RNA sequence: UAAGGAACUCGGCAAAAUGACCCCGUAACUUCGGGAGAAGGGGUGCUCUUUAGGGUUAACGCCCAGAAGAGCCGCAGUGAAUAGGCCCAAGCGACUGUUUAUCAAAAACACAGGUCUCUGCUAAACCGUAAGGUGAUGUAUAGGGGCUGACGCCUGCCCGGU
RNA sequence: CUGCAUUAGCUAGUUGGUAAGGUAACGGCUUACCAAGGCAACGAUGCAUAGCCGACCUGAGAGGGUGAUCGGCCACACUGGAACUGAGACACGGUCCAGACUCCUACGGGAGGCAGCAGUAGGGAAUCUUCCGCAAUGGGCGAAAGCCUGACGGAGCAACGCCGCGUGAGUGAUGAAGGUCUUCGGAUCGUAAAACUCUGUUAUUAGGGAAGAACAUAUGUGUAAGUAACUGUGCACAUCUUGACGGUACCUAAUCAGAAAGCCACGGCUAACUACGUGCCAGCAGCCGCGGUAAUACGUAGGUGGCAAGCGUUAUCCGGAAUUAUUGGGCGUAAAGCGCGCGUAGGCGGUUUUUUAAGUCUGAUGUGAAAGCCCACGGCUCAACCGUGGAGGGUCAUUGGAAACUGGAAAACUUGAGUGCAGAAGAGGAAAGUGGAAUUCCAUGUGUAGCGGUGAAAUGCGCAGAGAUAUGGAGGAACACCAGUGGCGAAGGCGACUUUCUGGUCUGUAACUGACGCUGAUGUGCGAAAGCGUGGGGAUCAAACAGGAUUAGAUACCCUGGUAGUCCACGCCGUAAACGAUGAGUGCUAAGUGUUAGGGGGCCCCUUAGUGCUGCAGCUAACGCAUUAAGCACUCCGCCUGGGGAGUACGACCGCAAGGUUGAAACUCAAAGGAAUUGACGGGGACCCGCACAAGCGGUGGAGCAUGUGGUUUAAUUCGAAGCAACGCGA
RNA sequence: GUCGAAGGUGGGACAAAUGAUUGGGGUGAAGUCGUAACAAGGUAGCCGUAUCGGAAGGUGCGGCUGGAUCACCUCCUU
RNA sequence: AAGGAGGUAAAAAUGG
């Protein structure tokens, strides 16, 4: 453009979408509104707790739960580790990262957090999983 | 429907408040029920849902987990063809179904000879058997 | 139309250099006249002619090339333009090339190199690089 | 006509309510005309003071007609009488009109518009036994008959039967 | 000092004046009168969001993001209005009124406002003690002691961050046991360990123990102003006393290696590999991907790597991203040149002279608080931290200087741009008129049984006389040859001829004006075909449609018909692969050779404007472009920022309608794309060859029989071979 | 008495949520029907427009080459 | 002699 081109019009960067939409909202239930706010992770009530067959090639009975969170989005969240403890009406602690084989699951429950447990029988990378120290 | 989160956090509440009031999911039925130590304690429990955490909730039985068996023998055969449309696909068994011992639980046993079921499928009939079964047939 | 004689000059310059032409006739101007003088007097170009025809006159260049035929101007670049001038400080003045090229400059004390308006502590339009 | 205010009834039938003039203000939708007096509000008597005007006259005078302010009285000032209730939706008919004089006024008829069809002029069609007429002192941009019925978008398949 | 035009009009005390009132103060601040002004595309108004700044994070920078702690300024104190007192308030812990909400009551009536410090409930992923003291600094009152001070000074809690120190050190092969792997030799954990020696940072115990403290007041003197003289007051020198932290920091002495290491990763990016279990399951994953029996990618074990009182994960910002490109990108084919004109504002603008000093450059002064960042020094044992100086930071303001460039003013020039004069070609446009060929239809003569059509057919037309042939008539549409990489036009487009009106372009000349130019948002027009309305027209062709054929089917291709439409007038629509997929203007950069319309000099040379081909330098991812650039530059405009969603939805404007213009998001994928390369393939092609055709002899197919094969039958007619390349084949 | 918060009444503007029902869109496993495109893709393809059809699509009109191809003439380049 | 541009015939079953 000519320097008289991007006066008239200057320049207009591309605007970032965030992976976790659902993390950057909260709810005030007095003005019954949402609000603008970053969380790192948030509280949910397990709607639903399954199994989901990932995207081609890949193969599996993934294990994945709905959770409405407290901002009263409603998302599926994947639960990491073999074996877990979840049912309808768990609470269950959220953060971002989706699964690639899983297509409408864009979060994952944390093990070790409320009342997720941690992974049984998980002896290296623990703290990913929520597992204490056996020694 | 609405204040299911409310219900679940004051019974919550309710059973840090009170040691011999439980609540728990049942997995089979998808139902919510409420332990007591009587009509008169679980009366007022739901009363206290009902004002002091403004949740209304209604009470009834717990619906009871029905089960299936067959009472009689029989051998029987199943042969699905879908050859008409594009690819084909062809199965064809032939089991023998025989009721059980009480509690005994699912018996499969493969009485193939001569490998007319390749021993590849045969894994593959044994689930197809187990999700019909879970399914029920009669209710 | 025309907007830039300065731009034109030294694009006829680098076109020239670029098929390593031996002369160089233009259309004259005060500006271009200086110009020219300021490249011979840095070495640039070998001589420069003026005709004092009707028609405000020709500049007649005629430019240097080196042993093995290299040419002496690498390129020339316009900097202050019709549609975004430029300006600076004396001590803002650029560095064409680490210093082994000329900044061409307009200031109140006429056109000179930008050696020279650090010298004399001015700043003014910078018209163009070369090198 | 207390209180109530459609609880009446098939149905708000009847009654009640609105009603004049001035000012403010006025939606969807629309064929851009409308809808519209939409809706919803404010004012209205009398006295005095000041004061822009218009018609007719030399002028006086007579007539018309405003504006501002300050006061007075009543429960109440278009103080009586006369003078729209309004709004939101749906079916039907485009509309103004016409009709069962004397139980039906309507969604029926008509309509402007559409189409089909007959008719070359002593036209066809109609009245009459005929003569003689209407058509028409017209002539296919005309005239008769059938069907449809503003406008907008459209109007599919079948010619075996009559 | 902010986002939106899918917000273009806003304003009526509004803008100005006069008079008055009012205020600390000017002022439409308010009122009365007069006028119709004021703002706005340099973004008014409306909507949304937001305390602003010093600063903080990031980045090489330019920039981008943010506005915690600390300092300044502003605003607010349940919500709204008001005033009182006062120097100061329209007042957080004041008053009044109204409102919402809550509480107490004897039911008559009363009370309250933690966005002060703690703390409670609630919300949340998540953020602390209902602590000690006014000893220090500061503040209010008091003459003062002193009182008050949840400011503040401290302590408590939290790895929340940064910084610092630990969890031991020396010797230690005799490579001890034991784990893991193994090629069963051994390798590795490993100087690691054991053992001997050493230290006590830390830790436990017992002693000593700061600074922060200046003071104020009180008591003594000395001195200074005043006094007639004291007491007093200012100042100076002395003395008693003053610590929440706290018996804390710190120091000393003794005892013990004894209490004090975890997290992630090891396929590539990326430092670190092996064994078992599993077997597309369980699972992993930031991307590419991994996992179906040999998994360095899943889980465990050994080992290794990086960090370490932390290590990982998630969230958010900057970076890498030149991926909005001023620095610092693009638009022939990858995303991107509006279909094309005419033209407004704006942007930009040829040569010379004089002048101004708005931009531009230069010097001085003031300021840009403190803290922060950077540089230096000093103090905590180091460091973080603290302190002190410097430097930096303005698009800052005032003032003094310079005149080249941009800007302003004045005066000249002809090169650009127009005009005159002499010439040229043209399917440029609009309206009337004339004409030949051909198709269709109608009438008539001759004439017989077909015509037509296709790969082959059938439908259809024709025994009523078709088709063919001859003559005449009716009507509509298009203009055979010329005709050409030819011409004209902004584009769309324009092809028989004639007349009238009319537009543009090119060549030469150098009188004439003297920069009058270029581009061009918004606007305003034209705009292939189809399509729409009204009225005509209707030959041909032909959506729809009917029949025939093909086909597994055939809503098609093919055949026979056939309506709208195709044509005209006037309106509407406004879109095309509207293409050179290439915006306009201007200048510059090798050549060769055609063709169109001119001009000058001797078939030749030179030259202007087009139209083609080939081809340097240069450019390009390549293909290619290359004086008709896609090269080198300057000006202006339009447009792009991964593929779908989608040219969709919503809103707006336009349209009779069809639709057109403007134009997203959620969500989804890791691609989507361009040019070129090698193969393979084609109901693509060219050429060459072969008992492949052709030339010729003899056969098979016909008869009987032998044999093999399919089929059927049977108890079995064993199994294998199925176009050529199964069938006197395995045999 | 003026001004005057709150309140009341009224017709409009704007925003959000929600709504029987409805529309296309995206993704998904070996689903069903045909075979539009890519070679001349077996009717060259594509663009605009109109109409028709289960569906891709067909057909008509104009346009483009971003189309292969055997025989012919017409030029232009080395 | 070999390449670039324009016009222009004649042919055609269906499925791999
Ligand atoms: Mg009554
Ligand atoms: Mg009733
Ligand atoms: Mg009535
Ligand atoms: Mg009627
Ligand atoms: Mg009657
Ligand atoms: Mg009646
Ligand atoms: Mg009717
Ligand atoms: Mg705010
Ligand atoms: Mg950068
Ligand atoms: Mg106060
Ligand atoms: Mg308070
Ligand atoms: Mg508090
Ligand atoms: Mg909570
Ligand atoms: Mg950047
Ligand atoms: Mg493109
Ligand atoms: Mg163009
Ligand atoms: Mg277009
Ligand atoms: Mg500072
Ligand atoms: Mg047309
Ligand atoms: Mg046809
Ligand atoms: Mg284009
Ligand atoms: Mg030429
Ligand atoms: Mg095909
Ligand atoms: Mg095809
Ligand atoms: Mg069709």
């Amino acid at each position: 453009p000519t320097i008289n081109q991007l006066v008239r019009k200057p320049r207009q960067s591309k605007i970032k979408k965030s992976d976790s939409p659902a993390l950057n909202k909260g709810f005030n239930s007095k003005k019954k509104k949402f609000t603008d706010l970053n969380s790192p992770q948030k509280r949910g009530v397990c709607t639903r707790v399954g199994t989901m067959t990932p995207k081609k090639p890949n193969s599996a009975l993934r294990k994945y739960a709905r959770v409405r969170l407290s901002n009263n989005i409603e998302i599926n969240a994947y639960i990491p580790g073999i074996g877990h403890n979840l049912q309808e009406h768990s609470v269950v602690l959220v953060r971002g990262g989706r699964v690639k084989d899983l297509p409408g699951v864009r979060y994952h429950i944390v093990r070790g957090a409320l009342d997720t447990s941690g992974v049984d029988g998980r002896r290296q990378g623990r703290s990913l999983y929520g597992t204490k120290k056996p020694k | 429907k609405a204040d299911q989160d409310k219900m679940t956090q004051a019974l919550v509440k309710l059973q840090e408040e009170d040691p011999t009031f439980h609540a728990h999911t049942d997995e089979e039925t998808g139902q919510v029920i409420i332990g007591g130590m009587g009509e008169l304690h679980l009366d007022i429990l739901v009363d206290r849902m009902k004002k002091e955490f403004n949740v209304e909730c209604n009470v009834g039985a717990p619906m009871v987990s029905y089960r299936e068996t067959f009472k009689s023998s029989a051998q029987v055969q199943g042969k699905f063809s879908r050859q008409s449309g594009g690819r084909g696909q062809y199965g064809d068994v032939h089991i023998e179904f025989t009721p059980n011992e009480t509690g005994a639980g699912f018996e499969f046993e493969n009485a193939i000879v001569g490998g007319v079921v390749p021993r590849e499928y045969i894994p593959s009939v044994e689930a197809g058997l187990k999700d019909a079964m879970e399914n029920g047939v009669l209710a | 139309t025309m907007t830039d004689p300065i731009a034109d000059m030294l694009t006829r310059v680098r076109n020239a250099n670029m098929v390593r032409h031996e002369k160089l006739e233009l259309p004259a101007s005060n500006i271009k006249k200086e110009i020219a003088e300021i490249l011979k007097s840095e070495g640039f170009i070998k001589n420069v002619e003026y005709v004092e025809d009707d028609k405000q006159g020709v500049l007649r260049l005629f430019l240097k090339y080196g042993q093995n035929d290299e040419r002496v101007i690498t390129g020339l670049k316009r900097i202050s333009k019709p549609g975004l001038r430029v300006y600076a400080k004396a001590s803002e003045m650029p560095k064409v090339l680490n210093g082994l090229g000329i900044a061409l400059v307009s200031t109140s004390e006429g056109v000179i190199t930008d050696k020279e308006a650090r010298k004399r502590n001015v700043g003014g339009e910078i018209i163009a690089y070369v090198w």
